[PDB]
């Protein structure tokens, strides 16, 4: 689970990752079942006011 | 403690026991 | 079938070295251009690795330490799998992995593998192109539950690394065109996962596949001519080591330092990076470990009176059995446990041998002669003419019941409880029979009665273990 | 190997038999075996055929349906049905190893070790 | 299938025997021969249409290629004499020949 922006990415997936990851415990991409399509997970924009 | 002259250099290494006797584990400097 | 060819040959094994090998992606997650510091089953660098050949046959059952690493030089494909096993008989699962040229099977049979297993190797003249291969591994395999079927796995250098965890069977490779002379290059390469198939199975011996031909034949041998190609393949070990894996800008592992190799490859861990700049880093703790345990407790005392009851030059009868309260001492059920001239013993909650460390508050003996017809009787929730009229025990936790024939000592003298005389002729189940219950108490009163305490001997001037009457 | 054949003796046309064929050492296993006659004035045409693992069985047409060949590596002989006789199931009956494994690698070896053969004769 | 040989064949001691097998479109068929001299077991003397079991002397000369398949004794002498069989597998059926016939003169 999760919440932030689904976009293309041009990251080479090797054909047994099924998810990337950034650092300190967060998805960073993930490819989706039923068309193992490579979507990049962006957190949706934010910031102080 | 390991003392090194840095990866730049060379690959050798120096190790300091920081409170130890030399009597438990190439030359040895008390 | 089953033709074995392991005539004599007994060479010692030879060792090359793995220079910087078998470094595979230890997860499933990509990394961006980041130091990830990895602690899993590796091999270490500059490791011996043995060296043996597809010639002098080669082909040892090796042990399966913790998972393997396996290289091979091969220009032909003449390696054709191994088969993982613990027993490599029947009454054990066993793992068999075998590719022919576009294909590869993986089972895990109750197989009956040979001695010398491998896969004969033939070309026929119409087209020379099947290298009909026969099966020479197994007599009998039968009564299993995992096939799984894939494109094969396979100077065209292979790298395996197959380990067994938690009920998986991994499988990482990387195949190298290669160019060095003999030996496993100095390049690094990152292996990377094939499969993982769910076997569950114990692996502790293994053992590869070979592809011979058969250049000669002699009428009755079955063993003439099995030549064995040109190959050659590396068994090295996995064991658990800290890795700093290079990942790339693509999550590729372009390089990795090994912690426990040596101290400045621990320094690059610690410091995570692969360069050190000049200075004095602190990396772990030197400590001395323990090498033996003393234990040692007060000086033995007071026994028990274990002196006074089984003894008793009479006992008293079981209408008027008698209970005695024995309290501060220590209690040895060792030795009447490991006596043999007791006919019963029936203890309730805890072992025997476990009462030298448990403690009790008081201990009451409960001592008088029954028959043995009437030892049944001793026991919660039972009925009878002694349950109803006499000693009854309660349904609730019992202590221990010792009882023994007592027909040389004590065959009208002895009663029962409308009181009844025993007929006790001194010439089975009508013999006098001595019965003591044990019966504890463990929340009356602080505990006063508790088992010794073995003592060891001291050594001084030595790292050691120690506990002082608690300390 | 050394293998020896018994079993062969007068039946009448209709009868059973059991061939036999004992070998010399455990290299048995390592050999698939295969039954081949001698009409008395003819030459060598096939019976059967038996991998080492005794998992193809393959007759002649001629005996398809009569035979029943089965082999025990543990007892490390060969056996042969007799059924529902012919009168030219008479002959010398001769079982000969192959050393090929299974369906596809007998095409590549001869029939090469050969036990002196038992003969059979089939008359009322 | 069939396999094709003549009845008998004749040479002096010192000649050259030889001998075929004909049949359809043999030679993309791995074809074995065999010895057998009267009143004997037979024994192995090629197999793969050009092997030679050890202990088989040299002179057991055999190739195979199209219709026919052949065996030639090169120094041929007085142990030849003996009935020689061709052999073949089609669709695993085992396939015997007639049998030629040896007469060492
Ligand atoms: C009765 O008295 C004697 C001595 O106090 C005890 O006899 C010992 O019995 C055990 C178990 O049968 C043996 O292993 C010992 O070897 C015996 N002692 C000797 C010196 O031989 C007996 O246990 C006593 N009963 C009680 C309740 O104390
Ligand atoms: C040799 C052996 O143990 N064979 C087992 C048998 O014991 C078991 O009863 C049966 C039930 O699946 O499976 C098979
Ligand atoms: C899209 C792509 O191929 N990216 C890089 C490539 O630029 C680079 O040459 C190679 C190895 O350096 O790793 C990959
Ligand atoms: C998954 O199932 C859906 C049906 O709801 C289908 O539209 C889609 O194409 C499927 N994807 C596959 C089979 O890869
Ligand atoms: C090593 O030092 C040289 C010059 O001092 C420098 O050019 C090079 O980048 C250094 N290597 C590193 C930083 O990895
Ligand atoms: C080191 O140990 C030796 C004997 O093992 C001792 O003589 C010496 O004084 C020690 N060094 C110290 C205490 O600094």
């Amino acid at each position: 689970t999760g919440t932030g922006v689904l976009t293309e990415s041009n990251k080479k997936f090797l054909p047994f990752q099924q998810f990337g990851r950034d650092i300190a415990d967060t998805t960073d991409a993930v490819r989706d079942p039923q068309t193992l399509e490579i979507l990049d997970i962006t957190p949706c924009s934010f910031g102080g006011v | 403690s390991v003392i090194t002259p840095g990866t730049n250099t060379s690959n050798q290494v120096a190790v300091l026991y920081q409170d130890v006797n030399c009597t438990e584990v190439s030359n040895v400097f008390q | 079938q089953c033709v074995n060819l392991t005539t004599r040959t007994q060479l010692p094994p030879a060792y090359t070295n793995s220079f910087t090998r078998g470094v595979y992606y230890p997860d499933k997650v990509f990394r961006s251009s980041v130091l990830h510091s990895t602690q899993d089953l590796f091999l270490p660098f500059f490791s011996n690795v043995t060296w043996f050949h597809a010639k002098r046959f080669d082909n040892p059952v090796l042990p399966f330490n913790d998972g393997v690493y396996f290289a091979s030089t091969e220009k032909s494909n003449i390696i054709r799998g191994w088969i993982f096993g613990t027993t490599l008989d029947s009454k054990t699962q066993s793992l068999l992995i075998v590719n022919n040229a576009t294909n590869v099977v993986i089972k895990v049979c109750e197989f009956q593998f040979c001695n010398d297993p491998f896969l004969g190797v033939y070309y026929h003249k119409n087209n020379k192109s099947w290298m009909e291969s026969e099966f020479r591994v197994y007599s009998s395999a039968n009564n299993c539950t995992f096939e799984y079927v894939s494109q094969p796995f396979l100077k065209n250098l292979r790298e395996f690394v197959f380990k067994n965890i938690d009920g998986y069977f991994k499988i990482y490779s990387k195949h190298t065109p290669i160019n060095l002379v003999r030996d496993l290059p100095q390049g690094f390469s990152a292996l990377e996962p094939l499969v993982d198939l769910p076997i569950g199975i114990n692996i502790t011996r293994f053992q590869t596949l070979l592809a011979l031909h058969r250049s000669y034949l002699t009428p009755g041998d079955s063993s003439s001519g099995w030549t064995a190609g040109a190959a050659a393949y590396y068994v090295g070990y996995l064991q658990p080591r800290t890795f700093l894996l290079k990942y790339n800008e693509n999550g590729t592992i372009t390089d990795a330092v090994d912690c426990a190799l040596d101290p400045l490859s621990e320094t690059k861990c610690t410091l995570k990076s692969f360069t050190v700049e000049k200075g004095i880093y602190q990396t772990s703790n030197f400590r001395v470990q323990p090498t033996e345990s003393i234990v040692r407790f007060p000086n033995i005392t007071n026994l028990c009176p274990f002196g006074e009851v089984f003894n008793a030059t009479r006992f008293a009868s079981v209408y008027a059995w008698n209970r005695k309260r024995i309290s501060n001492c220590v209690a040895d059920y060792s030795v009447l446990y490991n006596s043999a001239s007791f006919s019963t013993f029936k203890c309730y909650g805890v072992s025997p041998t476990k009462l030298n460390d448990l403690c009790f508050t008081n201990v009451y003996a409960d001592s008088f002669v029954i028959r043995g017809d009437e030892v049944r009787q001793i026991a919660p929730g039972q009925t009878g003419k002694i349950a109803d009229y006499n000693y009854k025990l309660p349904d609730d936790f019992t202590g221990c019941v010792i009882a023994w024939n007592s027909n040389n000592l004590d065959s009208y003298n002895y009663l029962y409880r409308p009181l009844q005389s025993y007929g006790f002729q001194p010439t089975v189940g009508y013999q006098p029979y001595r019965v003591v219950v044990l019966s504890f108490e463990l929340l009356h009163a602080p505990a006063t009665v508790c088992g010794p305490k073995k003592s060891t001997n001291l050594v001084k001037n030595k790292c050691v273990n120690f506990n002082f009457n608690g300390l | 190997v050394q293998l020896v054949e018994s079993g062969g003796g007068l039946v009448k046309p209709g009868g059973s038999l059991r061939l036999s064929c004992a070998a010399s050492e455990f290299t048995f296993s390592s050999y698939s075996m295969n039954w081949v006659r001698q009409a008395p004035g003819k030459g060598l045409e096939w019976v059967s055929s038996i991998s080492s693992s005794g998992s193809q069985i393959y007759y002649a047409d001629s005996v398809k349906g009569r035979f029943t060949i089965s082999r025990d590596n543990a007892k490390k002989s060969l056996y042969l049905q007799m059924n529902s006789l012919r009168v030219e199931d008479t002959a010398v009956y001769y079982c000969a190893t192959n050393g090929g494994a299974h369906s596809s690698t007998w095409s590549f070896y001869g029939m090469d070790v050969w036990g002196q053969g038992t003969t059979v004769t089939v008359s009322s | 299938y069939e396999l094709t040989q003549p009845p008998s064949v004749s040479v002096s001691p010192g000649q050259t025997a030889t001998i075929t097998c004909s049949g359809d479109k043999l030679g993309d068929k791995y074809a074995c021969w065999y010895q057998q001299r009267p009143g004997q077991s037979p024994v192995l003397v090629i197999y793969q249409d050009s092997k030679r079991p050890s202990g088989i002397p040299e002179r057991f000369s055999g190739s195979n290629s199209g219709n026919t398949a052949t065996l030639t004794i090169g120094g041929t002498q007085a142990m030849d004499e003996a009935a020689y069989f061709c052999q073949a597998w089609d669709s695993n059926t085992g396939v015997f020949g007639g049998g030629t016939k040896l007469t060492v003169l």
